[PDB]
């Protein structure tokens, strides 16, 4: 019985519904009317958004409004779900890592470093569609654990006391303010200090 | 005198803005996971009326497309209907607030804030005229007015969340065009 | 002539007026008609204090300051203009490691945010500025504002006494507090 993974929005816009393969079909209603509950209509492109999904672009789809969505197999209904495009949102993960040298000690045990990202090319932060907080991690390539530090607004942040001898790799992830999300992080960036 | 530079009082309004959307998205969030399983969310969500806000008697855009398509003082004008239309109904969250665990959430507080974001949004309003004629059914109606306890209270949150999301993002959008530089 | 001393809101929240040396303070929301102090007494002598409900972060304000009946000074401001920050608390440090020479340190400064900021959870920013200098130095160095209440000093010599301070200041907007109370650190001599 093929079940929903997940639906996400990635930058408030658009979105895709996602599920396991084990015909099935894809039915939507949404409260752009209240005579929805049974005016069911069928996913607006099942190929798009990959394999066993469903994608809904600009046209398809607003916030705010409550979207019914179920799952049939061989016609019958397997699985539904509701939500607002509002409560899936989950952004792209940064682009451009890099990093500066800022400090080091005389000591020659400590430096301070400066890494600094772009975000994610679809979301509309200039226009204020979108306000993103980034959350930045970063370990020792021998470390178990990750250091994570509190929420950034910025895109570009001083992480500091990194040891000049061993080797760091830092992670970023996006997520808009007040919400459910939390893409994926970056790619890794390998910090060998000068 | 001195005039308060158009730049601090966005920053000033984004910051009661954004501060009242994370109260109610938090202590939403809060009354949900613990006494609203799936089942009830889905349920409530096409039930009758339920899902219908009583601040959905005001006219406002649903995605990017149709935001973008509003001038300033509209954005402005509906963001002052949706905080007008709380000052009476949050005093019904009052139980909710008091259990909550949510520091900042209490009907006075929200109350307090809900007022300082309307001066706010006032005196943006008395800035920014820009072009807009002040004609329309925006200009020309008034804030909204609110009528199980659990499901009333949980509707109740769930609308307060959404419609301080509604506000945070309109006020944005007018500061990016108006302020120059702060989003980028 | 009594004059007016300053104008300074703790939190962005409230604010508070004072003069030196019958004075009387007289104000105007200047979006004439004063209307005068509405408290003398919780801020103590030669003050007037304006609560949360006195005072809008929206609108500026005029205060005259007059000296039996007569006008001795007069100024005009936004509560955006006045607002200082409190010094932090709780100033600690830890010695992070000695070079192997044995001459320098690493250390890390930490501390708290004043408890009137807590209290103004989202309303107040904050970016801190931490200066430090042998005790025996005359100039005090100086690190560039950071929104972190931690911060490392480097190449500090285990044959000196240092001292720290910090101070605050709302993320572009008013003007910095006053400093903390004096951390001395102290590094000592290893084996």
């Amino acid at each position: 019985e093929p079940k929903f993974t997940k639906c996400r929005s990635p930058e408030r816009e658009t979105f895709s519904c996602h599920w396991t393969d084990e015909p099935i079909q894809l039915f939507y209603t949404r409260r752009n009317t209240q005579e929805w509950t049974q005016e069911w209509k069928e996913c607006p492109d099942y190929v798009s958004a990959g394999e066993n999904s469903c994608y809904f672009n600009s046209s398809f789809t607003s916030i705010w409004i409550p979207y019914c969505i179920k799952l049939t197999s061989n016609g019958g209904t397997v699985d539904e779900k509701c939500f607002s495009v509002d409560e899936i949102v989950q952004p792209d993960p940064p682009i451009a890592l890099n990093w500066t040298l800022l400090n080091v000690s005389l000591t020659g045990i400590h430096a301070d470093i400066q890494v600094r990202w772009e975000a994610p090319r679809n979301a509309d932060i200039q226009k204020g569609w979108m306000v993103l907080e980034y959350e930045l991690q970063y370990k020792e390539v021998n470390e178990t654990k990750w250091k994570m530090m509190d929420p950034i607004l910025t895109t570009s942040v001083p992480v500091y006391s990194l040891k000049v001898d061993k080797e760091y790799e830092v992670r970023v992830r996006s997520k808009q303010r007040n919400s459910g999300n939390y893409g994926e992080f970056s790619e890794v960036l390998y910090v060998t200090l000068p | 005198f001195p005039t308060i530079p158009l730049s601090r009082l966005f920053d000033n309004a984004m910051l009661r803005a954004h501060r009242l959307h994370q109260l109610a998205f938090d202590t939403y969030q809060e009354f949900e996971e613990a006494y609203i399983p799936k089942e009830q969310k889905y349920s409530f969500l096409q039930n009758p009326q339920t899902s219908l806000c009583f601040s959905e008697s005001i006219p406002t855009p649903s995605n990017r497309e149709e935001t973008q398509q509003k001038s300033n003082l509209e954005l402005l004008r509906i963001s002052l209907l949706l905080i007008q239309s709380w000052l009476e109904p949050v005093q019904f969250l009052r139980s909710v607030f008091a259990n909550s665990l949510v520091y900042g959430a209490s009907d006075s507080n929200v109350y307090d804030l809900l007022k300082d974001l309307e001066e706010g949004i006032q005196t943006l309003m008395g800035r920014l005229e820009d072009g807009s004629p002040r004609t329309g059914q925006i200009f020309k109606q008034t804030y909204s007015k609110f009528d199980d306890a659990l499901l009333k209270n949980y509707g109740l949150l769930y609308c307060f969340r959404k419609d301080m999301d509604k506000v945070e993002t309109f006020l944005r959008i007018v500061q990016c065009r108006s302020v120059e530089g702060s989003c980028g």
